[PDB]
């Protein structure tokens, strides 16, 4: 009945990372603790609000901050990450198991030019707590006024009257 | 031994898996982007 | 229900896994969760004779969430209008329906 | 592509009434390996792969022991094939043109609820997880020994009852 | 038999009633089922004689057709709607096929030309549980979901097993045939009021349990299986003319005998639905009923058929049997229409 | 009833094998320190999202970063 | 979908055809019944694909149990039938008529 | 189609008497080839051709049977001008009934139909006149 | 490319089984205090050829009494399924990367059975269904063990899947806490393959060739190499399962020599054992497998349910 | 559809080699030559027979046991859960009262055959 609303192709238009998975993959547990607030953030407003289409400036707030830590990346230490994603591109599954003597040269780079510090086992898998400045939904379901209930019958029980009314018993 | 291997690939998929959690908000915002991309090239469409 | 002894002892045997809106493995979802849960939500303290007729607008959102009956034919009456335009020469796919797109990421 | 589960949906109904057609339990037992194979296929291309090699096995072994069974009580000096007899070969040619027609007039007349072939092979995935890592469908049957208990106790006492009840039986 | 095979025999079979009733899905009300027949034949074909293995192959084939297509209904119950238990917003078909399977089990009309044979191929103890422990199960589905049945076709099914029953019960000689059909007749009743009120189909089903219970021991204590035989009770048994007497005139419907009752309260709650027909065809062929229970206590009671130059050896001898249970049962299933207010809600 | 376990080991041992395993299988859990960690690890393992949860103010026991030293750490299982 | 699952129901419904046509063998209509399972098995773990509900996996492989039981003791019945009339036949077990 | 058993109450009684009678002729028939596909299921013939046989005689006997029903029915509906009247039914049952005796060849068979059927037919249309109900709605 | 990587993975294996047939015949000639085939080639390389060449130069049989179809069909799925079983084997990159391919092994050799099955029903021979209802009870007797074992191997491995198996004995085989279930595994996959002492489908001092007695020259060739590929296509298994190659991600070529080397050492096994015992009573087997292996195998199953949890030594989902 | 094209090549050379069996070598079929062998002499009677058989109780006690098995095998699954006891209980349950039919038909003497 109703019309659903979409965006307009430019309203989503964003500059995207192209960049491939082994790379993100080596690059994900600094990519963590660096841009944790605005990944949690556009993620927090996702489950709140149900809509891909409410919560689409904090993805574009993601994708730059996502672009700017692999900038901080080129400038500096370009090669040893790059042996690093190479190294670990060539798996079938792309393992860190692998490709350890290139990660800690990549993991010293960064924590010698950047000050970054690699996340340890149980960091990320963990519940964090997000500051926003958008309100809670009312109704994030959409859900309508729920039906009233049936009255429940009040009052003090007492027996029958006249006991049961069956054809010609007396009780 | 297969207990001390076992625990070991435990925390190596505890490695992998934290790495999946890094990257998730990346490719979920992508996914919702590029899903109402489709949608409204389908919609004017459409209205052709 | 005959026999409410679950209810009774305060257990749950098979009643915890009956409809699509219940706890599944590792937190995921059944496809037509809200509305399940919007149905019987609004069904709740009423009865069945009152439900089908109060909660039949989430009903019915939730028979076509999972059928899919209407969004089948509105899909069916584009395709068949695109193929008559083509047949009779008044429509061209654009680039991004003929698989020459620009593949986003 | 697109006709894929639906060639695999009639082959499984070609081969369910080769079966009531009841020729010698040999080729009956033959359609049926042959229908759980194709049941097998189209449960693999709508998600699920354990539940169809499950019932495949299950039921191959149940043809062996059928095979062993009518070997020695369900056989004829002319075992019947679906050929042998003219009617019965008549009846399944009649059986695969009638599947046809209702098909043909079900598409025409009938809405797309039903049989769309026009508009096939768009709805066999409806909605799917792109971002999943456990989805596998034994994680399902695997619940019955976390949540779904009832189930399990209830299928291990159906085999230990029938273990003994089969003993009863054959008792002479 | 050993006491281990026997323990989890019966022990299944006492189960899978339980967990039909007791259950909210639907599947398990299906294994439940499963659990009954699957445990049930083998005391049918302990004996080990072809008509203990005939009545075991006809009950089987039977009971996994009717169960396939509950099946088949729960499957597509869940296929639509994505739930298990039925809901108001289900196919009319759905319920109409589960319905029709749930008589074949019960063995209705048409569905019934199974229960006869199978009861006169048994022993008697098994009868006992065929007719009175194996109809709950799925009446208890049929309570379930009662405001979603169609009265015509339990009404054509109802008016059906009477007219069957009387009709069939009339010309048989042998005793179990009888209470097949009296089960069949008793049945048609128990349905043809369940959507109205279920409240009474419970206690047309207790009732006739408790009438057909005590019949059924009196068969067993001399194993009497014909007519001519228990014409021979006035002389090993005489102690028992008076209640067989009794409560085959209840089971017939007379009063002031409790089995009146189930008969007057749904004729009753039928016309408070104008189901004037029904109720009138119903009690007109419950007459029939009762003309061969009749007959029988002729047999039996009334007249003394010729014995035989052996049976003063039984007299000679003693019994151990009947029971408690048996006189407990035959009072409470005759002289207790007077509490009917306590029996009917 | 030694004699008869002896007797039964000479004869029939794989019976004895089987009926010991059997005992093994279910003491064991029973017996040893490192059973607890099962579930732990089970439950440790970040199968889905950490879906997080809005700073009401009132939150002092829960982290606002992964590397803020608050919540569950998984040491005991990185030297176990 | 819709088309496989009213071709699961055509061929359901054309095993339990042949379950209640009789032929002279027994085991026929065992293997009939067999198919009905299949059929409904089928049925529903597409079903439960379908709805991504993986709480009614453990539903098909119940059914299958229960089916493999019956078809146990239907198996068990067909020797005692054969061990008494030396065959499968149906039209030997007539003599319930009395 | 059920709307074709229904134009039966689209007009009363002495009007329409021929549709009347094709609308009894084919519920009849409908009877008769229930009836032969339970005897013939049941009670099975020496020969397909002889179960045939059995059909076709049953059900040309109902669809007699339902043809004089209908077609006297309507006839005294048309003459002594009551269409209201259950006794116009009762002939017509009762003429239903001396067909199935003349068809079986049993004058004790047309006399029980005729009691029989006039009963039936005439408390059918006190049925449709005081607005009975034969499969009601529960209701309460 | 795929296509010569099919080519590549079935030319050879088909070689395989006829020098394995060769091998078989000089190994059992040694042993027996003679030489075997030398004449036809250089040490015999060419009696294989020339067997097969024979045969398929043959008139076949079209007998009266047999079901063409069935007696056509049964050799064509035999061979199938041979050559099937080999797709998803990691050596140590599979062609098929299957995430259960154990059950796709459990499910295509329960299958090859059907074969054997109606080709003797079909055959209408005595001696044909007496090889099928042999095979009938060598199964039943069987695969109830061989899924119980290889599942408890499994519950250390975490998946049905064979590439985990490579990372799983990435530091020492699954022989050491598994030698018990190896050894029923390895007697269970002699009887799979209806090979000495479980030669029963086609016993010659019994049955004079079970199954094959009416089959002749080419499908009984299909018969014969499908029963040679399936003895290499289980030893591989035991040597993927239970032993464990070298696995380095630099270096698979190493892992394919050492599997081929463990996989000719459990051949040769499989033909010293024809070589040095006689032959069961199938109702031996049978007996064997219910009283030995099965009680043995559930306590084994048991002992490896606990065995992860009271040593938290769960494996990984993936 | 790799897996399509790898199966459908071993059809096409099963079925290639049985067409080059069949169509390449010499024939001269005679009825003495294609009728049935039972070792040189004349068969008394069909094939087609009942073949009774002895282990018909252990092939319907194996029906259940594939059962119980296909009920075992979710276990790599079952023990990536969190609640761990309740798998290692009905595990344990499951294969005890396997075993525990398993002994009572040996005992009851199912496992050995009818003579
Ligand atoms: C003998 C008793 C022995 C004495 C020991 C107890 C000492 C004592 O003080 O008891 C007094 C005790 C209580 O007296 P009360 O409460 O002070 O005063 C009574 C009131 O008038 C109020 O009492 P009521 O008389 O008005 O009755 C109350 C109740 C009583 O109704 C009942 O529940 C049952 C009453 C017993 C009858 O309902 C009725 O009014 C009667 C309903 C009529 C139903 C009868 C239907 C019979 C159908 C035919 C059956 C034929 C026999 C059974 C079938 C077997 C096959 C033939 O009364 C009795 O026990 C005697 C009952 C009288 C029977 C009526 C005969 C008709
Ligand atoms: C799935 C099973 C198919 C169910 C539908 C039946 C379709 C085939 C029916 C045609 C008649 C076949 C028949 O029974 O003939 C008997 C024959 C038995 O041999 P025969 O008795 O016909 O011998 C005839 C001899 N000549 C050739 C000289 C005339 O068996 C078959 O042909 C059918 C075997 C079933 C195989 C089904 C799988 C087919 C695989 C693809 C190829
Ligand atoms: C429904 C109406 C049936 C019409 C009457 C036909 C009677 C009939 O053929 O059914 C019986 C038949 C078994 O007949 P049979 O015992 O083999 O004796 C030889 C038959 N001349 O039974 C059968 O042939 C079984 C039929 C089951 C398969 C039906 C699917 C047909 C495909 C459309
Ligand atoms: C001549 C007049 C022809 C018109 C007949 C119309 C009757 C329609 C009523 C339903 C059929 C009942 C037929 C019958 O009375 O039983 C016949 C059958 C025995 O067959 P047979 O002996 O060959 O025929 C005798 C006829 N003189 O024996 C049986 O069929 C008994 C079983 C009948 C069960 C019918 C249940 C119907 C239930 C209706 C709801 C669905
Ligand atoms: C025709 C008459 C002769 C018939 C005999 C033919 C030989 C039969 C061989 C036995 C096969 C039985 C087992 C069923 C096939 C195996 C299914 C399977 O392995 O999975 C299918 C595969 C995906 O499986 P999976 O790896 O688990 O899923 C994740 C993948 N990323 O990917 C797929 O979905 C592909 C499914 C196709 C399965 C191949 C069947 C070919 C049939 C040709 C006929
Ligand atoms: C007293 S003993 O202990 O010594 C006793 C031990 C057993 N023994 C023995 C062992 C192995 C083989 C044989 C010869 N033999 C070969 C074939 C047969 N082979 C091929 C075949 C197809 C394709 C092939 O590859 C390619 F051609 F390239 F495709 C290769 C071969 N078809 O059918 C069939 C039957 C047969 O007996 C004999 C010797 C005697």
């Amino acid at each position: 009945p109703g019309i659903v609303e979409l965006p307009t192709l430019e309203e989503l238009k964003v500059e995207e990372v192209k960049v491939s998975s082994a790379v993100l993959k080596a690059a994900a547990h600094h990519y963590g603790a660096q841009c944790d607030k605005t990944n949690k953030e556009f993620m927090l407003c996702r489950w709140e609000e149900k809509d891909p289409r409410r919560c689409l400036k904090e993805g574009k707030l993601v994708n730059g901050c996502a672009l700017n830590f692999f900038r901080q990346i080129k400038s500096h230490c370009a090669e040893p990450f790059t042996e690093y994603w190479t190294c670990l591109d060539y798996s079938n599954m792309q393992l860190f198991r692998h490709c350890r003597q290139q990660q800690a040269k990549f993991d010293q780079c960064v924590l010698d030019k950047l000050g970054w510090v690699r996340p340890d086992l149980g960091q990320l898998s963990k519940v964090t707590k997000v500051k926003t400045d958008r309100p809670l939904p009312e109704n994030p379901y959409h859900s309508r006024a729920r039906p009233e209930p049936n009255p429940v019958i009040e009052g003090d029980l007492k027996p029958a009257k006249h006991g049961t009314r069956f054809f010609f018993w007396t009780v | 031994r297969m207990m001390r291997w076992n625990q070991e690939r435990r925390r190596l998929l505890i490695e992998d898996l934290e790495a999946r959690i890094a990257l998730m908000p990346l490719f979920q915002a992508e996914k919702d982007r590029r899903t109402l991309q489709i949608l409204r090239e389908n919609l004017e469409e459409e209205a052709i | 229900p005959f026999l409410d002894i679950q209810k009774k002892l305060g257990i749950s045997l098979d009643r915890h896994f009956m409809f699509l809106s219940a706890e599944q493995p590792y937190k995921n979802a059944a496809r037509c969760h809200a509305f399940e849960k919007e149905w019987i939500e609004c069904a709740h303290g009423i009865g069945g004779t009152r439900a089908k007729k109060e909660c039949k607008i989430e009903f019915d959102d939730f028979e076509e969430c999972l059928l899919r009956y209407k969004t089948m034919r509105r899909m069916h009456d584009i395709k068949k209008q695109r193929e008559k335009l083509m047949k009779e020469g008044k429509y061209t796919p654009p680039p991004h329906h003929s698989g020459r797109e620009e593949p986003r990421p | 592509m697109n006709n894929y589960i639906f060639v695999l949906s009639s082959l499984f109904l070609v081969g369910c009434l080769g079966l009531a057609l009841k020729p010698s339990p040999i080729y009956g037992g033959l359609g049926l390996i042959v229908s759980g194979f194709v049941g097998c296929l189209m449960v693999l291309g709508f998600g699920g792969s354990f539940l169809g090699l499950m019932v495949f096995l299950i039921y191959l072994g149940g043809m062996l022991v059928v095979f062993g069974y009518t070997t020695a009580m369900a056989t004829e000096e002319y075992p019947e094939t679906w050929g042998s007899n003219w009617l019965i070969l008549g009846f399944l040619v009649l059986g695969v043109i009638m599947e046809v027609f209702l098909i043909c007039v079900l598409n025409y007349y009938d809405e797309v609820g039903v049989i769309n072939l026009d508009g096939l092979g768009d709805w066999l995935m409806y909605e799917v997880d792109d971002v999943g890592v456990m989805l596998e469908g034994g994680i399902g049957v695997a619940a019955m020994y976390s949540c779904a208990t009832w189930m399990m106790v209830v299928a291990g006492w159906s085999l230990f009852a029938g273990i003994f009840i089969i003993i009863e039986i054959t008792r002479d | 038999m050993n006491p281990i095979t026997l323990a989890i025999i019966y022990f299944t079979i006492f189960l899978g009633p339980v967990i039909t009733m007791s259950s909210t899905n639907l599947m398990l009300m299906w294994v439940g089922l499963e659990f009954s027949l699957l445990a049930i034949i083998p005391m049918l074909i302990n004996k080990k004689n072809p008509r203990s293995t005939e009545a075991a192959t006809k009950y089987f084939v039977t009971q996994a057709t009717a169960s396939m297509i509950i099946l088949l209904a729960i499957v597509l119950n869940y296929k639509q709607l994505g739930t298990w238990m039925f809901q108001q917003q289900t196919n009319g078909l759905i319920l109409n096929m589960t319905l029709m399977a749930l008589s074949m089990k019960l063995g209705l009309a048409p569905f019934h030309f199974w229960l006869p044979e199978v009861t006169q191929g048994i022993p008697l103890h098994m009868g006992l549980i065929l007719l009175t422990w194996q109809k709950i199960a799925p009446l208890s589905i049929l309570i379930q979901i009662y405001p979603l049945l169609n009265s015509t076709i339990i009404l054509m099914l109802a008016i059906t097993s009477i007219f069957m029953g009387a009709w069939g019960g009339l010309n048989q000689t042998q005793m179990r045939k009888i209470m097949a059909y009296s089960s069949i007749a008793h049945m048609g009743w128990m349905l043809a009021i369940l959507p109205y009120n279920p409240s009474l189909t419970l206690l047309n089903l207790m009732i006739y349990i408790i009438l057909t219970a005590p019949m059924f021991m009196a068969l067993m204590l001399n194993n009497s299986m014909t007519i001519n035989s228990i014409s021979l009770l006035w002389n090993k048994t005489p102690a028992m003319l008076t209640m067989i007497s009794l409560m085959l005139l209840s089971l017939g419907g007379l009063p002031p005998l409790t089995g009146f009752l189930p008969k007057w309260i749904i004729i009753t709650e039928l016309m408070k639905n104008n189901c004037l027909i029904m109720a009138t065809l119903m009690a007109m062929m419950a007459l029939l009923n009762l003309f061969f229970y009749t007959r029988l206590i002729y047999s039996t009671s009334l007249t003394m058929f010729p014995t035989n130059n052996n049976s003063k050896m039984m007299t000679h001898q003693t019994k151990t049997k009947p029971n408690l249970m048996f006189s407990t049962l035959a009072i409470m299933s005759t002289m207790t229409l007077p509490l009917a207010p306590q029996l009917i809600t | 009833i030694s004699a008869f376990l002896k007797n039964a080991w000479a004869k029939e041992p794989v019976l004895v094998v089987s009926f010991s395993v059997w005992g093994l299988a279910i003491i064991m859990p029973m017996i040893s320190p490192y059973t607890k960690y099962a579930s732990m690890i089970n439950k440790a393992t970040p199968y889905n999202y950490p879906v997080p949860v809005r700073d009401d103010g009132n939150m002092p026991d829960v982290p606002s970063h992964p590397q803020d030293p608050l919540g569950p750490s998984l040491d005991w299982l990185k030297n176990l | 979908m819709p088309s496989t699952f009213f071709n699961l129901t055509m061929a359901f419904s054309l095993s339990l055809l042949g379950t209640l046509m009789f032929r002279s063998h027994l085991m026929s209509t065992l293997l009939c019944l067999e198919g009905m399972v299949l059929s409904l098995f089928i049925m529903t773990s597409v079903t439960s694909l379908n709805s991504n509900s993986m709480s009614s996996m453990p539903i098909p492989i119940t059914i299958l149990v229960f089916a493999a039981c019956e078809a146990a003791v239907g198996l068990a019945l067909l020797v005692k039938v054969s061990n008494t009339y030396g065959t499968d036949y149906v039209q030997n077990l007539n003599l319930l008529q009395c | 189609v059920k709307r074709f058993f229904e134009s039966y109450h689209e007009v009363p009684d002495g009007t329409q008497c021929h549709r009347k009678t094709y609308i009894t002729t084919a519920l009849g028939g409908i009877c008769g080839i229930i009836g032969s596909a339970y005897s013939v299921s049941l009670n099975p013939a020496d020969s397909t051709l002889e179960a045939v046989a059995r059909v076709g005689r049953y059900t040309f006997t109902a669809a007699a049977i339902g043809a004089m029903f209908g077609l006297t029915t309507c006839v005294s509906a048309q003459v002594r001008e009551k269409p209201d009247d259950p006794l116009n039914y009762f002939i017509g049952g009762c003429a239903g009934g001396l067909t199935l005796g003349a068809r079986t060849h049993s004058y004790g068979t047309a006399a029980m139909g005729c009691v029989y059927m006039g009963t039936a037919a005439a408390l059918f249309k006190i049925g449709k006149l005081e607005g009975w109900e034969l499969f009601p709605t529960p209701k309460v | 490319m795929f296509f010569i990587n099919i080519l590549t993975l079935l030319v050879p294996i088909l070689i395989a089984m006829a020098f394995l047939t060769l091998v078989e015949r000089k190994i059992l000639g040694y042993m027996q205090l003679r030489k075997g085939p030398n004449i036809v080639g250089p040490y015999g390389i060419l009696q294989p050829f020339a067997d097969a060449m024979k045969l398929f130069m043959k008139e076949p049989m079209r007998p009266l009494t047999t079901s063409m179809s069935l007696f056509i069909i049964a050799p064509t799925l035999s061979l199938t399924l041979a050559l099937s079983l080999w797709v998803p084997l990691p050596m140590p990159h599979p062609l098929i990367n299957l995430n259960l391919g154990i059950l796709f092994i459990l499910a295509t050799s329960s299958l090859s059975v059907y074969s054997i099955l109606w080709s003797g029903w079909a055959s209408n021979s005595k001696y044909s269904l007496f090889g099928a209802l042999r095979a009938v009870a060598q199964t039943i007797s069987y695969e109830v063990t061989m899924a119980i074992i290889l599942l408890s191997v499994l519950l250390m491995n975490g998946s049905y899947s064979l590439q985990t198996l490579i990372t799983t004995q990435e530091h020492m085989w699954l022989l050491l806490p598994a030698w018990p279930m190896a050894m029923m595994w390895f007697i269970s996959t002699l009887a799979e393959t209806n090979r000495a002492p479980f030669d029963l489908t086609e016993g010659e001092s019994e049955l004079v060739s079970g199954f094959n007695v009416e089959y002749a020259a080419g499908p009984f060739a299909l018969f014969f190499m499908a029963e040679y590929t399936n003895i290499i296509l289980m030893n591989a298994l035991t040597t993927i399962i239970f032993l464990g190659p070298l696995y380095y991600i630099n270096l698979p070529e190493l892992y394919s020599t050492n599997f081929m080397m463990e996989a000719l050492l459990l051949s040769s096994t499989f033909l010293w054992i024809r070589a040095s015992y006689p032959r069961f009573r199938y109702d031996q087997l049978m007996h064997l497998l219910w009283k030995n292996f099965l009680p043995l195998t559930l306590a084994l199953c048991m002992w490896h349910i606990s065995l992860p949890i009271f040593t938290a030594g769960v494996p990984p989902y993936m | 559809m790799n897996l399509y094209t790898v199966i459908f090549i071993n059809i096409l050379l099963s079925l290639t080699l049985i067409l080059v069996a069949f169509w390449l070598p010499q024939m001269n079929l005679y009825s003495e030559k294609a009728n049935p062998y039972e070792c040189g002499f004349d068969p008394t009677s069909s094939a087609r027979l009942p073949f009774s058989m002895k282990f018909f109780l252990v092939a319907i006690t194996f029906l259940l046991f594939d059962l119980e098995i296909a009920l075992l095998l979710p276990l790599p699954w079952a023990i990536q859960t969190i609640k761990t006891s309740t798998m290692m209980i009905m595990a344990f349950i499951l294969v005890t009262i396997l075993s525990l039919g398993l002994a009572y038909e040996w005992t009851q003497k199912g496992l050995e055959w009818t003579e």
